[PDB]
């Protein structure tokens, strides 16, 4: 595997501005504006409740009614990632 | 930020294509990827 | 274009054709919204 | 002779361009491609 | 009538060939660059 | 043909080009395994 | 020999002409500045 390296260099000689970009038109939209809420259990480090059975309970009903969710083995020392669905519809989802 | 040129410079450089804050693989808008090199122009971040 | 003998280019056949490079000038633009969900306006005046 | 060609086939060469870039990417190697293309046969009939 | 007839299985829809035509960075796309053509088949089919 | 459904149904989901199965299906859907047509077709899990 | 540069420069200076004006406001005097700006390096690489 031959490589062939080349070096080069520019410097821009102005007194002031020399070009200008201006974004003319309108491509089809990435994201989606859907209504994907924020999930707030992603997080560790607050003062927790004196009961474990509270926050699970908690966890449980938070987790329900939602799409974006903690894996329920909670593995300790980890990223805390969703769990990957199937092929998406019509864009990225935002968070709200 | 600091004081060294005036507020119209400052200005008129912080527009300049900050890189992205978010990934365009996942569906979920993950953070960003550290060392994803893709820049794109934010308005309305400087204005606040 | 006003006054002046500008060049007129749009290289996408002389160059980045059947190859894997992404074609610049197709950068993004990040917009954010804003929207109040229980507002409830209490006044007499203003309910009607 | 096209009653005996028994599955034959043809083919040329094209060959696509690259470009040649730096920085946190790995380098750039040219591609040969080579394709070849079946033949199809239909047959036409007239009676009297 | 052998030809005429034979290139109507090598013609795409138009609708659709405009669009993937149109979008041609680097050939293959992410899910969410794929989900957002796929938006804009469907629009463009449904009206011309 | 018909086909039951309950009574009190979003009547906004027909406004549009909709789907008769009551959820969206297809093999246009996919990125990274083949064993996701029969994923999305009836596993009630996940979200449509 | 672009291989050994060693961060080259480039200088340039510029004068301003002053205006002749009196009354209350005080004397005036040509002032000249001096700014010099630097090179950027950046390499480009293929494979064989």
């Amino acid at each position: 595997n031959f490589t062939l390296t080349q070096p080069r260099a520019h410097v821009d000689l102005g007194v002031g501005y020399t070009a200008v970009c201006a974004t003319a038109a309108l491509r089809c939209p990435l994201t989606d504006m859907g209504n994907t809420a924020q999930n707030l259990f992603f997080s560790r480090g607050g003062v927790p409740m004196l009961h474990d059975n509270v926050t699970e309970s908690l966890r449980r009903i938070t987790a329900s009614g939602g799409r974006l969710n903690p894996t329920e083995p909670l593995p300790i020392f980890g990223g805390l990632r969703p769990a990957t669905s199937a092929g998406i519809a019509r864009g990225q989802a935002s968070v709200c | 930020v600091n004081t060294n040129c005036n507020t119209l410079d400052r200005l008129l450089m912080e527009a300049k294509a900050v890189a992205s804050q978010s990934s365009t693989d996942t569906e979920y808008q993950f953070k960003r990827p550290p060392g994803s090199t893709e820049m794109t122009q934010d308005p309305c971040g400087l204005f606040q | 274009v006003g006054d002046k003998l500008v060049f007129l280019e749009a290289l996408e056949r002389r160059v980045y054709q059947a190859t894997r490079v992404a074609y610049p000038l197709i950068g993004n633009i990040d917009i954010t919204f804003i929207m109040p969900m229980g507002v409830f306006q209490a006044n007499s005046m203003d309910r009607y | 002779e096209l009653a005996y060609v028994r599955d034959g086939v043809i083919q040329f060469e094209v060959q696509q361009p690259m470009i040649a870039r730096d920085g946190p990417h790995p380098v750039d190697q040219p591609v040969h491609n080579y394709m070849v293309k079946r033949i199809h046969k239909r047959s036409l009939s007239a009676a009297f | 009538d052998q030809l005429l007839g034979v290139l109507l299985e090598k013609a795409p829809p138009l609708s659709l060939l405009s669009p993937i035509n149109k979008f041609q960075p680097e050939g293959h796309l992410n899910r969410v660059a794929r989900a957002a053509l796929l938006s804009d088949l469907k629009r463009r089919v449904c009206a011309d | 043909e018909f086909v039951a459904m309950p009574v009190s149904t979003d009547l906004q989901y027909f406004r549009t080009a909709c789907n008769p199965r009551g959820r969206a299906s297809g093999m246009l859907y996919m990125g990274d395994r083949d064993a996701d047509i029969e994923a999305i077709m009836f596993d009630h899990t996940q979200s449509d």
